[PDB]
């Protein structure tokens, strides 16, 4: 179920909001710019801050975002729950980390973040 | 000088017939 | 295996390469002069310190100068939560069949 909310949704950050979309669409809006410095995409965000604040609410518009951008062109977003993907016996878990990761990074190409 | 309390992990086992 | 790396992209750590060159790659390239003084190999080599300071890099540069040094070599990366197995079995099956492969590419000549 796609999210209906988008960065004109969300009010008083115009820098956090600046921050995360620079690092999401920048590096995929110019690649060769990027490839002329040879920087690569970053491939590490953390969002912290006190409970309620608008963290799940950036996440849920950079969802939109994104789902926006492939339908102008669905699956690449991948929502995971805390302690979800935890299992009782000893290696599933880390058997599904590594599938989790082998999978998002099929499907990633230099047009697609995932 | 503290108390735990434990969680099990089940290991795989499976069996025929 | 990974390429493309060597000592020249690491910069800041001297002594600490000369030292990994010491311990590894020196038995390889010399071993009648070890046996010439009775001096045993040194088996392992473990890196400590803090996070992001290049243990990594040391490694995968270490790995790579081995195979560029010789004038074929093997390098064998395993992660230890990569070793576990939900079944009983395999737990430990796995690392004897690693270990008796790296045996085997020993046998053939080739540094592991
Ligand atoms: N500009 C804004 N800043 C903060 N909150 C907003 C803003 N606009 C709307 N909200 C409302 O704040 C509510 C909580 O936002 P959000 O879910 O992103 O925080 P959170 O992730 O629950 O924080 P935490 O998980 O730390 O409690 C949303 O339901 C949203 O309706
Ligand atoms: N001379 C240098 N020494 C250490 N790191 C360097 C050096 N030059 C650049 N770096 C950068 O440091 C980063 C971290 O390197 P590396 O992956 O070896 O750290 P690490 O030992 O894996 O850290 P951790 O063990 O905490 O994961 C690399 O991405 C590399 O680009
Ligand atoms: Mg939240
Ligand atoms: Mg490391």
């Amino acid at each position: 179920e796609v999210p209906d909310v988008s960065y004109a949704d969300i009010g008083g950050l115009s820098r956090q909001i600046e921050q995360i979309r620079d690092a999401v669409e920048l590096p995929f809006l110019h690649k060769e710019l990027y490839r002329e410095y040879s920087l690569r995409p970053p491939k590490g965000v953390l969002l912290y801050g006190p409970p309620g604040c608008g963290k799940t609410l950036i996440a849920k518009a950079v969802a939109n975002s994104l789902a926006k951008k492939m339908a102008e062109v669905k699956s690449y977003f991948l929502n995971i729950k805390g302690p979800e993907l935890l299992n009782k016996f000893v290696g599933e878990t880390e058997r599904h980390i590594r599938l989790i990761f082998q999978r998002a990074r099929e499907k990633a190409s230099e047009g697609t973040p995932v | 000088g503290s108390m735990a309390q434990e969680q099990t992990k089940r290991g795989g086992g499976g069996g025929d017939d």
